[PDB]
């Protein structure tokens, strides 16, 4: 009594995923969704504290020494991958647009911190923070203001506010040059508000970086304190919350059921369907993450090191915050990629009273990837627990129109969910033919 | 408009028992025969008058994820009192009844409040669960039990209003200042207000 005729059948529920299948219903497409996994959220789901000894431990605790350290398993949703949400970026747009908030609260980080010479510093989120912070000195704020009011009162359409640069011809460092800031300085902005890994940006058109620039400042401005939000209960919410989307509009969830096999067009390589324990299912094309075609997939060739710390006191240096970022440049450990640092609590619903949650995430550059985060484990004070993990990135070989089978990327390695919006929108116009228009749901 | 405590509530229950149009019947005092909706209800908003105070009830729906068994930790969330509904006409949505439970159990807080609803008690000729039976397995985890029909409102606004004031009277003084109006505001961002560059 299971239709076997879809518009869309989708593998997988991660975010990316999830989210695909809410817009594609709401547009009147009858998707199936299905997982091999007995869970939402695929590679970026928030586990239990049990699940997470589970899969990162050798030999996992007994529930009576876990709960005497820990407390319930219900108070744990942990992160397996970590992201902020910029509180002006696409994410908040899409969630707006579709309700979803109806599904998920959100509740705003305290701050980002910068390293220094082995010291963080809180960032500036408002004009006070701004004149007291020691990161710059009195003549370079003052260039610093320039460059900011040049950020805000630029309009694409109006070229007596471009101030002689131009976006798409001019490089980062160009830009950087016209308002005369120094190295100390193209670090900060590079690194704490554009949030790029590396400085390969400098060479590149400035769009881009003042895009990012500028969506830095629109997000603190939101709601003051820092440009973050994260949701209550943790980052599964969100694949949680968009499945229901789905669901509403008419999709199908299945959990637990594996791909037997996925059915191809004779002699064409082009998907067709798929075979489970429930029957045969067809479409016309397929979403998918790397894990159900690892065969259509390549590696980026880097690798993340992920490493979930448990603390039983706030972080050093931070007055004691409930939720924070910290980035580590790479300019300051002599590496090729940033260090970075989430932070949340029991104000986010994630963990016990008391405990704190800090995961430390890079991009892998060496042969002892433990070795590369001490820097980062320094930071945090005494550390109960550790579960560590280590995860390729792989994006697809081919977009999907040659064979109907449209892969999501990898979770990245950036601090928060503007590159998976980014895949969202980049496979919705692989598969549509035409980019997102989100409307407003009544 | 105000009013004096806000409950979550939450319909759970085998796929065809009757839950939608249980909500609909409630909230709408409407009843479509052979009801499908394309788009499937997500909650209703109701406020009742209990024994003296303004009751608000957000009762959610469950959009047909319970299909295939594919509802988690997040439809439970913040939820106050849980109706598990099934079909006095069929014996396995009966049964499943236990399964509910185990879930309640995993995602729920210890303390919500549950009630038991076996619905279409108009198919008086089809019905196979007993009345008696279905008490006993009531009694037996702690919960109150009514049959009720969304089709000819049998028992359908009593079932509500029993689980409001199930929780209404079993919460603690904190669990219930938690639910007041005054402290509504819990400190979370409204993603659609207005910038505070
Ligand atoms: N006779 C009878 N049919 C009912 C009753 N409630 C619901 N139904 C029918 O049973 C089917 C499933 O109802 P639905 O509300 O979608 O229940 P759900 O799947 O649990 O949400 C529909 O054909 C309804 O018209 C009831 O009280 N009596
Ligand atoms: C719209 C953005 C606001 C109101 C704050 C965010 C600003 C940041 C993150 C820049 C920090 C600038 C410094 C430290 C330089 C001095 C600049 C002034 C005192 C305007
Ligand atoms: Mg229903």
């Amino acid at each position: 009594t299971i239709d076997t005729d879809y518009d869309v059948i989708v593998l997988g529920t991660g975010i990316t995923e999830c989210i695909l299948s809410g817009l594609l219903s709401v547009d009147g497409k009858k998707v199936l969704h299905i997982d091999k996994q007995d869970h939402y959220g695929g590679e970026a789901a928030s586990v239990t504290l049990s699940q997470l000894y589970e899969k990162f431990k050798q030999n996992p605790i007994s529930k009576e020494e876990r709960e005497s350290k820990f407390g319930k398993d219900r108070d744990w949703n942990v992160d397996l991958i970590p992201k902020f949400l910029m509180a002006n970026g696409e994410l908040t747009n899409i969630l707006i647009h579709t309700d979803v908030t109806r599904y998920v609260d959100f509740k705003q980080v305290s701050g980002s911190y910068v390293f220094k010479q082995g010291k963080i510093y809180k960032v500036p989120a408002n004009e006070i923070e701004a004149i007291s912070s020691p990161l710059m000195g009195i003549f370079e704020k003052r260039r610093m203001k320039k460059f900011l009011e040049w950020i805000s009162s630029y309009k694409e359409d109006d070229l007596s506010t471009h101030q002689g640069l131009d976006l798409d011809k001019n490089t980062m460092d160009e830009v950087y040059y016209k308002f005369g800031l120094g190295n100390s300085t193209k670090e900060f902005i590079g690194h704490a508000m554009a949030l790029w890994t590396n400085d390969d940006y400098l060479q590149q058109p400035a769009r881009p970086s003042f895009e990012r620039i500028l969506l830095y400042c629109q997000s603190v401005a939101r709601y003051g304190k820092s440009p973050y939000l994260y949701p209550m209960y943790g980052l599964g919410e969100l694949p949680q919350g968009f499945a229901r989307l789905s669901a509403i509009y008419g999709g199908t969830y299945m959990l637990d059921t594996p791909i037997d096999e996925v059915l191809y067009k004779k002699d064409t390589g082009k998907f067709e369907g798929v075979k489970t324990k429930l029957g045969t299912f067809k479409a016309p094309l397929v979403i998918a993450d790397p894990t159900y075609f690892p065969e259509k997939c390549k590696s980026t060739g880097q690798r993340v090191i992920r490493a979930i710390c448990i603390l039983n006191h706030p972080v050093p240096n931070t007055s004691n915050a409930d939720s924070l970022q910290i980035i580590i440049p790479q300019s300051q450990l002599g590496r090729k990629s940033d260090i970075y640092v989430a932070i949340v609590s029991d104000a986010h619903n994630v963990c016990s009273k008391g405990h704190y949650l800090a995961i430390i995430s890079t991009i892998i550059e060496t042969d002892k990837p433990h070795i590369e985060l001490e820097p980062a484990f320094k930071l945090l004070g005494p550390i109960e627990e550790k579960f560590m993990g280590i995860a390729e990135l792989f994006e697809p070989r081919e977009d999907g129109s040659k064979d109907n089978i449209y892969l999501s990327r990898s979770y990245d390695a950036s601090s928060h969910f503007e590159s998976m919006t980014d895949d969202v929108k980049d496979i919705y116009f692989r598969v549509t033919g035409h980019p997102l228009v989100l409307k407003q749901r009544q | 408009s105000e009013y004096d405590y806000l409950f979550k509530l939450l319909l759970i229950g085998n796929s065809g028992v009757g839950k939608s149009c249980l909500l609909l019947r409630f909230s709408d005092d409407t009843y479509t025969n052979d009801y499908i909706s394309t788009i499937g209800v997500d909650f209703k908003i109701k406020t009742v008058e209990l024994d003296g105070k303004t009751v608000k009830l957000q009762i959610w729906d469950t959009a047909g994820q319970e299909r295939f068994r594919t509802i988690t930790s997040s439809y439970y969330r913040g939820s106050h009192g849980i109706i598990i509904v099934y079909d006095v006409t069929d014996q396995e949505s009966f049964n499943g009844v236990k399964m509910w439970l185990q879930e309640i159990d995993r995602y729920a807080t210890s303390t919500v409040l549950k009630l038991l609803v076996g619905n279409k008690c108009d198919l008086k000729d089809k019905r196979v669960v007993e009345y008696d039976v279905a008490k006993e397995f009531a009694d037996a985890n702690k919960m109150p039990f009514l049959e009720t029909s969304a089709l000819d409102s049998t028992n359908v606004e009593d079932a509500f209003l029993t689980m409001a004031r199930q929780i209404k009277e079993s919460m603690s003084q904190q669990n219930l200042n938690e639910t007041t109006q005054k402290k509504e505001d819990k400190g979370n961002v409204n993603l659609k207000g207005q910038s505070l560059c």
